[PDB]
């Protein structure tokens, strides 16, 4: 069996410019495990990312909560992207703020 | 209350070198509390949460004991398992389990339940009363007389009705600032314009423990799903939760409709309107 | 509090 992941790409608390906060990329719904999932600022891989130990749902999916210290500014971007077995090119999601 | 302990299990093959990348998780509610990693340098269990840290070093000597025995009895399942189903030494394959006890208000047993997958597919599991085990197939059926002859539920239920429950409690007292505490959601709603004659309304929920939440759409007082998008529940990564859901409205109607939000920590549910 | 498995399938 191979699942696809499913992503969200949001901020731990309210985004505020000039506030420390952190990004976060939350991945789940996927099997099997081995996973690659990095946040991109303007584009660009960002190099200090934590994540969570590895569990799973009823269903037996897998998730992962990927989560950098950031402070938002007015024009820095900022995404997820994330390859798995079950995707043929790596999938990039833009974090919205104003959603 | 209702409460719940559970505790997660990983362990992922690792062909043409070694054991197997083994993980383990264990949860009171929401809040993960223990883990080990295999890959990790202190191969011991290790604290997730403040109040666990209040436990000896013979619980943690302990705990390591037994995570580590749970990671060879994974080990040679994968072992097993690739042979009743008669697969090649050169894939990786995954073997999961789960267990746990769920107790309610008055911190009582409740319910106990032990799964275990491979490769992400039922394999065996507990029934709902402790006594037997439901087998997806041939080859969890050969497991199952296994189990059968050996006890093991016998040994499963004495932990899950027993052990299981009183650990629970004892956690839930040396936790309580924060275990026993709920996080009733902050809400908001926010309005985008797709178009000239169409607009979304989002109703938030955030901050809230436990993760359990309900938000729901209303239109004229009547419950409103069609055109409705409700996000799978997220994690902050601060403890709390997140979620929302969104409806599509002609724009200027924007009055009718209203978001109604249930949670364990508001005494009376919640209505917002734009 | 983690249960002894050892059972293996």
């Amino acid at each position: 069996i191979q699942r696809t992941p499913k992503i969200q790409v949001y901020s731990r608390h309210p985004a505020e410019n000039g506030k420390s906060n952190f990004l976060n990329c939350y991945v789940s719904g996927f099997h099997p495990s081995d996973i690659e999932v990095d946040l991109l600022k303007n584009g660009e891989r960002i190099e200090k990312v934590e994540h969570s130990d590895l569990s799973f749902s009823k269903d037996w999916s897998f998730y992962l909560l990927y989560y950098t210290e950031f402070t938002p500014t007015e024009k820095d971007e900022y995404a997820c992207r994330v390859n798995h077995v079950t995707l043929s090119q790596p999938k990039i999601v833009k974090w919205d703020r104003d959603m | 209350g209702s409460h719940s302990m559970r505790y997660f299990f990983t362990s992922v093959s690792r062909p043409g070198r070694g054991e197997p990348r083994f993980i383990a998780v264990g949860y009171v509610d929401d809040t993960q509390f223990v883990r080990f990693d295999s890959d990790a340098a202190s191969q011991r269990m290790e604290p997730r949460a403040p109040w666990i840290e209040q436990e000896g070093p013979e619980y943690w000597d302990g705990e390591t004991r037994k995570v580590k025995a749970h990671s060879q009895t994974h080990r040679v399942d994968l072992g097993t398992l690739r042979g009743y189903y008669n697969q090649s030494e050169a894939g990786s394959h995954t073997v999961q389990r789960m267990y746990g006890c769920d107790v309610g208000s008055d911190w009582r047993f409740l319910r106990g339940y032990h799964q275990y997958a491979y490769d992400g597919k039922d394999y065996i599991a507990l029934k709902e009363d402790l006594r037997s085990w439901t087998a997806a197939d041939m080859a969890a059926q050969t497991t199952k007389h296994k189990w059968e002859a050996a006890h093991v539920a016998e040994q499963l239920r004495a932990y899950l009705e027993g052990t299981c429950v009183e650990w629970l409690r004892r956690y839930l007292e040396n936790g309580k600032e924060t275990l026993q505490r709920t996080d009733a959601p902050k809400t908001h709603m926010t309005h985008h314009a797709v178009s000239d004659h169409e607009a979304t309304l989002r109703c938030w929920a955030l901050s809230f423990y436990p993760a359990e939440i309900t938000l729901t759409w209303q239109r004229d007082g009547e419950d409103q799903t069609q055109d409705t998008e409700l996000v799978e529940t997220r994690p902050a990564g601060d403890g709390t939760f997140q979620k929302w859901v969104a409806v599509v409205v002609p724009s200027g109607q924007e009055q009718r409709y209203t978001c109604h939000v249930q949670h364990e920590g508001l005494p009376k549910p919640l209505t917002l309107r734009w | 509090n983690l249960v002894p498995m050892g059972a293996t399938v």
